[PDB]
RNA sequence: CGCUGGGUAGCCAAGUGCGGAGCGGAUAACUGCUGAAAGCAUCUAAGUAGUAAGCCCACCCCAAGAUGAGUGCUCUCCUA
RNA sequence: UUCACAUCGACGGGAAGGUUUGGCACCUCGAUGUCGGCUCUUCGCCACCUGGGGCUGUAGUAUGUUCCAAGGGUUGGGCUGUUCGCCCAUUAAAGCGGUACGUGAGCUGGGUUCAGAACGUCGUGAGACAGUUCGGUCCAUAUCCGGUGUGGGCGUUAGAG
RNA sequence: UCGGAGAGAGGCUCGGUGAAAUAGACAUGUCUGUGAAGAUGCGGACUACCUGCACCUGGACAGAAAGACCCUAUGAAGCU
RNA sequence: GGCCAGUGAGACGAUGGGGGAUAAGCUUCAUCGUCGAGAGGGAAACAGCCCGGAUCACCAGCUAAGGCCCCUAAAUGACCGCUCAGUGAUAAAGGAGGUAGGGGUGCAGAGACAGCCAGGAGGUUUGCCUAGAAGCAGCCACCCUUGAAAGAGUGCGUAAUAGCUCACUGAUCGAGCGCUCUUGCGCCGAAGAUGAACGGGGCUAAGCGGUCUGCCGAAGCUGUGGGAUGUAAAAAAACAUCGGUAGGGGAGCGUUCCGUGUUAGGGAGAAACGCGUGCGUGAGCCGCGUUGGACGAAGCGGAAGCGAGAAUGUCGGCUUG
RNA sequence: AACCCAGAGCUAGCUGGUUCUCCCCGAAAUGCGUUGAGGCGCAGCAGUUGACUGGACAUCUAGGGGUAAAGCACUGUUUCG
RNA sequence: AGGGUGAAAAGAACCCCCAUCGGGGAGUGAAAUAGAACAUGAAACCGUAAGCUCUCAAGCAGUGGGAGGGGGACCAGACC
């Protein structure tokens, strides 16, 4: 298991989501049981000043529907970094996690928070 | 088998592929250590550590 | 209710009263400045400033059953 | 007037979209009820009105064309079974189209391929005619999916307010 | 045209008696696309605690009806 | 040649032609292949497209097609170059020095081009037409003179002029500039319907183009064992065939009864249910526990009204709303 | 133009259904006719049995028919001079 | 539509609960876990008890891999 810390600032995003989704699963350790969860509990510290490398930072995509008659509520990447910057990396790794109910557990093993801090000084970062 | 080793490759040093690894033994002359014999990774990882230094010497 | 007329409480209306807003962040079309490549010139390619009832937010109802099940205050149990 | 492109634009051309007119008639004649109206809406766009702009043979007040944008809103009647359309009278304007031309396991069922009858026409006749006219029973307490609302338990882990 | 209120027979709850159309099997969400080409069960993705009551009632080309429409089969039944 | 068939409204893709607009998985012919009577791997999901075409087992390897960031295994591997469009994951005529590579041409320190300053004259107010039109409605003409340069002449404008600007030339600064051709990757033109014409995330790279290596990757192939059919030699080696509908052909089990049986098994006991999950290619067989109450029947053959979960079946019983 | 019985279990190239198991091979949905084209008969294609160096792929030798292409003297069209 | 408890019925005195319907015992019989719904009495259907799984998880849901749990193992040997 163990806990590791990574800084998300210069990271162009995405390229890190595919490198972090392997730690929260054990794809880097002796993962000899795809049916059982394991791996390191690596968590992001910043993830707020994360880069993007591209013009999609103001016209990416990000869409969702609440099933309501209207919905369609669409938002630009520029808005994510403005509001709830904690779901800019999460939603990214989610689509990288296998299964549906099992891979979800691997998601609860990753925190991003604002940045330059983390209430996890009791797990030996 | 490939996934078992794959999870064991992202830690050693050959971040390339396990293919080159198999290529080493192929070009070498080791008809052993098959996909099934890859169980050396989990248990007694000391034996699977030797081949790690034998694959580099060959290629 | 035999017919017919009025009427308290409550319930409704042709009753009464009020909100549909303004002010912001960020933009579409367009208008802009300065100044490149094409020592002129030109909205930028590099740096900035304006911009609708759209979008976000602002008002209202629900809302951690959003099980990533939060926060704050207070109370009860310490017989073998 | 002059001047090609404010507006419009002959002889021809290239596409998008797709609700028109057709072909196909691929899946349904051990069947999926046609149109219209009424009730109640949903979405998109090349939105008619309100707002923000460019050009204007745009002085102003009012208009023409084009671009972004629909957030919202978007009529009561005479006649007909008609959508539509015409007419009278308003509104800022009083939009189009998809949703099996929204909607009959909701109403209406007025029109129209059910049986009656009559006129004209066609055949010697029985009858027939995408000609017209009168009258002419279309059911159902629904499990589930999907909704309008409200509960029964349990999980948030010491138990509750 | 905007209908509202009230009085009765049902509806709702409880007690007693006590049906049906129908049905291959169920742990039978939405949407886009796809698919003998308008499926929940395909693929991707989103959303979503388990299980009732009352009500509104679009989907399951729902139910009843091997359709009275057309055509096909040198079928049948009447009529002229 | 003889016995028994089945099937005659097939569909799709590539290719070569009639029909339709060379519009359709549309229709009608020929040819090949597939589906239809063979899965699987890949195109997200699509039988007919592609690879390969399944006797079987096996925590056994190597490959084809298609791919190698994650999600489902596999190169963010190496070298060079372009795109920086997210184009690639739909879409035309046409339009624009967005842009890389190669070749060539015109002007050019008797100094070109952009910019700045100045000139841009006279007859001809031309002819014709017109109410008038004197560069500038239209028609015809479109020569000449003075010069460094200036066409009876482009666009705006006036009722007609006037006026402004342009072609051209000189001076100044002053260095190479401008316009085509061949070719690669892209932009706008593309707006329609409950959010999604990359599978999702994501991505300027895991894009694309050129070269090279390895690997993932099918009941394919190889390897080993078992079952079935067929063929000569011979110290020796075994090769090949097995998807399958309708149909044809070749082998068997079980059920009732009968002959061989009042022989033998049974009250120290059929039938109904479980189990031993051993056995056969299979339908099943054998042994046995429990329950239960009577006969049943081993082997071969013979004679059968010979085993159905659907024909809106029939009879009876029993669920669901 | 009935009710009931009887021939009529009439007819029904229509439709639906059609009940154990293994092995081997393996179709077609085309032609010629048919008041015939959702029907079949004959032939082609399938299976079984009995006789035949009979065939197929490839190379070479040995001909014709004449599409594509091209041409377009001729037939039918065709602009400038 | 509807067949046969057993050889002979000895087809159930009496006793207990109830409205002197019904049942359980006491007895009879080799048997009534055979008694008048009665022989052998399966399946569909309808329940109790026990072990395991079961609220953040969805699609004719089985299959292959596969942890844990309730039992049975062998004087480990990793199995049903």
């Amino acid at each position: 298991k163990k806990w590791y810390v990574v800084d998300a600032t210069d990271l162009i995003l995405g390229r890190m989501a595919s490198t972090i989704a392997i730690h929260i699963r054990g794809k880097n350790l002796a993962s000899y049981t795809p049916s059982v969860d394991m791996g390191a509990f690596v968590i992001v510290v910043n993830a707020d000043k994360v880069a993007v490398s591209g013009k999609k930072r103001t016209q990416k995509l990000y869409r969702r529907h609440s099933g309501r008659p209207g919905g369609l509520k669409e938002e630009t990447f520029d808005q994510l970094q403005k509001r709830i910057p904690e779901r800019i990396i999460e939603h990214a790794v989610r689509g990288m996690l296998p299964k549906g109910r099992l891979g979800r557990y691997l998601f609860n093993h990753l925190k991003v928070y604002k940045g330059a801090e983390h209430p996890h000084q009791a797990q030996q970062p | 088998w490939i996934t078992r080793i794959n999870a064991a490759i992202r830690e050693r040093g050959v971040y390339y592929n396990y293919s080159k690894f198999i290529h080493d033994l192929y070009k070498r002359q080791l008809l052993l250590n098959r996909k099934i014999l890859a169980q050396i990774a989990i248990l007694n990882p000391n034996c699977i550590y030797m081949i790690y230094n034998e694959i580099i010497k060959k290629e």
